[PDB]
């Protein structure tokens, strides 16, 4: 039964996994736009609910010529899954199952 | 680099100890051909340019 | 029908991004970071060892004042903009009562800084600027909402001179005579550089607050205002991409109007047409505050030549910092709204009917949850908020539970604070908010997706 | 919908109205940097210019020595017969206290094998077994025991263990110069032996600018073992209450709260007499008994808290003796406790009321029938907690120190939810067994347990969404 | 039923074990051992350096630790007085320090290179140790001493296992002595490219408590090159009857051997009279399984317990070193049985716990739900396990966490908790670092971790539905 349902379930994964890129873009763009505001205080809301990904607790802020494709998509993918996103194939599987 | 060298490169080379160099080291250098006029020094630049 | 809308849709999405990457790369805050550390990171002198970020005593403020901070004013190298300024506030004595149990032991009594027991007299020798009071409108003066209070504009000011040794000599007859008394509780230190090896402009206000127990609180803030000039293509191509998002909101503008003539109030209760006018308004006020920036940059460019007038520009870091939020926050609506779009397939679609569905009742648990997490963010308050310093003041406390729901304890000083009663809170919160208050959402989200499924394939097979 | 629940509700909302005004006013911000500027001149200040060491990094009684001698002395006393302000603000009450605990030679049982090389034996603090004898030079009362009943002492429940109130004291002096020659002559002749299981610290200080006394208390432990453990308590609290109207306005608050509480007392009371005798198979009536009762405890603790500062009259009398300021500030630290646990519960009993639609009456519907199963699983998710806590204890409790004791283990078996550890030290002190139980651990409780939960929460609430779906459909 | 006197003995039973526990688990010596160690391994190796012995990283580092901080934490100054080491740790004896190292010659090179090097010294092994005489060969420190002649017996150290032989020399009891002695041990290089293994042995007593404590330090030199440092600190009761409590936990113990030997007739006669099968339950192989780690750890303690002639043989000659790592080494092994069958006799607690219609059900759906989620975790096991392999072959020589398969467990164990650094395994390489961090957070919490709940749900809403349609139809 369990790889059919992986086989069978594919589809809705595939739009549930488009949704979840998008929403991962936004939230990189948007969480990346403020921490270049790095110098020395950021802000009140976007300080304390802010997501990265793990690695480095205490940020070192500034990203200097040092904003890579690896790190944004590590903070992406991470924000994710905090936030409970990927929970959401649950909501499929479960069904299809 | 010529102090680190100095003091740390040359006694690891004929500094006789365990796991012998097997050949000797080389520097090797590019000229570029264009000599650079470089920033003033404070905030960094993108990478190289 | 509706492609029109997504391929102008999709060249509004590039054009705010290729924007977007303009003002991502500009390197004007790794600048700010450079010159913290010529101000902040500094031993105060050869000897000493502490620095700005942990003053602890009114002689440390002294010693800094005329030691590190008369280092980078007159040398990298910069030019300073007019002269700096530094101005006080103080209270009164007897501002407060002492109770008459202890009365014959304690004489002079002071307040909490605040306007209706604030200091209006002169002191020591009334010669200068500095020991005469000067009213807020005098001052061009405007509040700063500081750590423990907030301060108005006025107090007592003395701007320094140009030259090093002149403000040297000024402030050491600053402390000749006691101008830093007990009544004082913040004083204010603020200036601007030019740095002319590179077009920045640095806005710079440093504040020191004295409470009413004792010690010193300080405070930064570093603003680096930028001029805009065209040198290359590059830059005039950003400047095109800035009048052609510029002349899109006409657009979005005219056919938001031109469809409200026939709908008087339908337009409300769609959720994505009530986005619209948010990205619209937000939108405007960038552009507006942006257009408002350069014309404040004329006669600021100019003001280096020989001007002794202080620089008041304290008005333009803060819609600067307004800006970077505004900024950002229209860039997440607009990819949400691009996030919009995507409703070709019948998977997408139930999908969206299955988030349309349940938006209300997750909108019914998020009030729940919010009133658990205010009781247990009053508790936190109420328990940990004199020793912890994550909980010293309310909002502190919830965004500390906040990072705590995304794993960011700490449980040292919360351990500390309380041995009993402090455990017990972390765990009841730990076990009530990972096993049962945010699994409730889910349960909602999958009973509307089985349900939409289930409706779509009764309605599906029998037309 | 009716008169009654209306009246209710408004009778609710003025009792939250009334707490939460008591509340804010007794949480005064200004309050969190006092002490913090006390921790910070009193533990963060190195012990002498030429050393790293402060009070919080203690390490044997010659740092102890240090300490006293060094950075107490210049905190405690400042210049401007005089008197001392800490920050020009904090005025010094009357003088320090120290105070020693020890034990006695001879409370042990040498083993017969080595007792021909061991002569001396010091058991662990315990009240049957302190010394109660003068020792060295017999002239005061830093050489004499003094009961708990003639010091006015009480327990403290330290690290260790729960010291007693009574012990070999010394009562310091106003001005430094003779403090140190106390403290000195305290240490040329040997006043901490291998006996001394304990050390005390105490002043009080007033800051008259806010109406807001601060007592201070420093402990050092020595375990039987060797080394030294330190503690530190600052405490803020206010004794001349009464001062301005804000304080008239929080005692008429009080009043009400008072009489709010004797009318929901006598309803409750008037309610079970006849009428639904037993009617405790309701959770909204428990909750409210639960609220009566720790009110009633919290205005019990503050009559009798506020009627004795007697203290207080006696210290200003004569101001040339030592405050007894300890058991208002415990008394001060449990009328925290028990409001801060009664607001909550006040401010959790709200969900009473909001049932103004069909979509709150069935969210409070799912979570009233989760219960039962969610109690039910809940047992068995604590009895494989605490089988796995006790496995760590046994494992790791003498090395770790996140281990160290059983409520520590629990403790740290929740953070690891958190992943806020370290997997270094724990891999370190067993390397067979200790990654088995934190792998063990992982898969066990992110994979088995919380899918339960869930699973539990989805049919639970798909079955009450069909069953008024169904009722209302029918209706 | 008869339920009642399973449970009413499982209970005795229970919180005999419980006392147990909680009596060998006495009160706070996590402080005894905490002293001991931040004295002997967080104190700087001397005034000027800031390396400590956790932190070693040469051989001249271990020479100026030999010569420092342990010669300052071992003599404590108060005819040749004994040094008591807080004033209350009495040092017993004097301590041990031992060498194991390999013999030049047990390494060949090719013949090409035979030109240039001459000296290559294998790997630690059994087979190529060095069983001769160096330097000026005078002493115990320079000549071979066997296994047997030691006393000694295996380590199993972090590179490899160590025997119990080598080269070795007992300190003295006073400070000047010990130091002159290492002082002529440097002089005459005695730690040269040949050793492969350093130890350093003593032992000490705290006579306020009875808690004897045993100290070992390891050094490890690999060929490659480096230092390997590591500890042991062990506290042992080998004087136990002293006081009441003692007399207590000893009636105990008699008491869990009643009840061990009750549990074992029992279990024999259930199993002969009838019931042959008796293995398809899960509630009898949990009994054996208790029955075995209980009487493995009572065989433990009885063969442990009798061999402390050791300590009547020192105690009747106190200058010499005492061998006390023995009985560290079997308290380790009775400490890890214990806790085992500890924390099995608490989940036996599971039997129990039927009492009401809400805590059947969901012991049914566990039940029911087992055979799924063993079928699914078969699985999940593979992929996990192709994960490990992937990232130990492709990080596992430059990352210091895959160095090692089981590390490469915990490390991803440690991945799904979010306690990671993903700075240092993207530098180990540009592509295909990012790749697999990707890949794996995303298959492990989109799907893997959803296919769990899906059967757990689905099991439970069967059991719950099937449960309440008969109950309510009958
Ligand atoms: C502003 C317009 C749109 C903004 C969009 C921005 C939203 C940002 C991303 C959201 C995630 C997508 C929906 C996910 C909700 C569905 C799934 C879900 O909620 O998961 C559960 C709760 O998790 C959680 O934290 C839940 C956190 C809150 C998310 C639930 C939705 C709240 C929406 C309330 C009003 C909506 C209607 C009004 C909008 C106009 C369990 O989780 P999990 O076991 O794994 O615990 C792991 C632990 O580490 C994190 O606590
Ligand atoms: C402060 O005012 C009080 C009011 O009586 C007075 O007694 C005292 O002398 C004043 N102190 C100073 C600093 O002048
Ligand atoms: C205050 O602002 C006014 C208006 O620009 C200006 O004339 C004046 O110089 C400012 N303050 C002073 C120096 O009086
Ligand atoms: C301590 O007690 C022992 C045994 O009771 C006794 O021999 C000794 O004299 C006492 N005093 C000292 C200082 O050891
Ligand atoms: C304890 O309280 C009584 C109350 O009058 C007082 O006389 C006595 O001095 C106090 N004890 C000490 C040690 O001061
Ligand atoms: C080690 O052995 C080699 C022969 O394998 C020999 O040439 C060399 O002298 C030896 N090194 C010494 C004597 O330390
Ligand atoms: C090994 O033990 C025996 C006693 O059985 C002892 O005589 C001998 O000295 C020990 N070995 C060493 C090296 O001390």
């Amino acid at each position: 039964v369990f790889g059919k349902t992986l086989c069978r379930a594919l589809p809705e994964l595939l739009g549930v996994t488009l949704g979840l890129v998008v929403l991962g873009v936004a939230y990189a763009q948007l969480a990346i736009l403020l921490v270049s505001s790095c110098v020395d205080s950021l802000w009140s809301v976007a300080q304390a609910l802010l997501v990265l990904c793990p690695g480095t607790g205490l940020s070192t802020l500034c990203p200097a010529e040092s904003w890579h494709l690896s790190p944004l998509l590590c903070v992406g993918l991470w924000a994710l899954r905090l936030w409970g996103a990927l929970r959401l194939g649950a909501v499929i599987l479960r069904w299809r199952y | 680099l010529w102090p680190w060298m100095a003091h740390v490169l040359l006694p690891y080379v004929h500094g006789n100890q365990s796991s012998p160099e097997l050949g000797p080291p080389r520097l090797r250098q590019v000229r570029l051909q264009e000599a650079l006029y470089p920033d003033p020094p404070g905030p960094r630049v993108h990478t190289c340019s | 029908s509706v492609l029109r809308e997504l391929v102008t849709y999709l060249l509004f999405l590039i054009v705010l991004c290729i924007l977007t990457y303009g003002m991502m790369s500009s390197n004007v805050y790794y600048y700010t970071r450079m010159m913290s550390q010529l101000f902040l990171d500094t031993p105060v002198s050869k000897t000493e060892k502490t620095n700005f970020k942990t003053l602890s005593s009114m002689e440390d403020f002294w010693k800094f004042t005329e030691g590190s901070l008369l280092d980078g004013l007159y040398w990298y190298e910069n030019l300073l903009l007019g002269v700096p300024r530094i101005r006080q506030l103080r209270v009164r004595n007897g501002s407060c009562s002492i109770p008459q149990d202890l009365r014959d032991e304690i004489k002079e009594c002071y307040d909490v800084y605040s306007v209706s027991s604030e200091d209006r007299a002169p002191f020591g020798p009334r010669n200068g600027t500095a020991w005469i009071y000067t009213s807020e409108k005098d001052l061009n003066g405007s509040s700063h909402w500081g750590i423990i209070a907030t301060y108005s504009g006025a107090g007592y000011y003395l701007d320094l001179s140009r030259t090093r040794e002149e403000t040297a000599a000024q402030v050491a007859s600053l402390k000749k005579n006691v101008w830093l008394d007990r009544g004082t509780r913040a004083t204010f230190i603020d200036f601007s550089v030019y740095n002319a090896n590179i077009n920045l402009f640095c806005v710079v206000r440093l504040l020191v607050e004295f409470p009413a127990t004792g010690g010193v609180i300080p405070s930064w803030q570093f603003q680096p205002l930028k001029l805009i000039r065209y040198v290359t293509t590059f830059d005039f191509f950003l400047a095109a991409c800035e009048i052609i998002f510029c002349f899109f909101i006409f657009y979005y503008v005219v056919e938001e109007i031109l469809e409200i003539r026939i709908h008087k109030l339908h337009y409300f209760r769609s959720f994505w047409n009530c986005l619209d006018v948010v990205i619209v308004v937000l939108s405007v006020v960038a552009i507006g505050i942006n257009i408002y920036r350069t014309s404040n940059v004329e006669v600021l460019l100019q003001f280096l030549e020989d001007q002794n007038t202080f620089p008041n520009f304290e008005h333009l870091a803060y819609w600067q910092i307004q800006f970077n939020n505004i900024a950002a926050v229209t860039v997440f609506f607009v990819w949400i709204k691009l996030f919009k779009f995507i409703n070709f397939n019948r998977t997408m679609s139930q999908l969206s009917t299955t988030m349309s569905r349940c938006a209300k009742d997750l909108f019914g648990f998020a009030i729940m949850f919010f009133i658990i997490f205010l009781a247990y963010a009053q508790l936190a308050y109420l328990v940990f908020g004199t020793q912890v310093d994550d909980f010293s003041t309310f909002q502190e406390c919830i965004f500390t539970q906040f990072r705590i729901i995304l794993g960011d304890i700490n449980f040292a000083e919360i351990e500390e604070a309380n041995r009993v009663l402090g455990p017990i809170y972390f765990t009841t919160f730990v076990f009530f908010m990972f096993f049962i208050l945010l699994n409730m959402f889910l349960a909602i989200i999958n009973d509307t997706y089985s349900e939409v499924k289930s409706d779509l394939a009764q309605q599906k097979a029998e037309m």
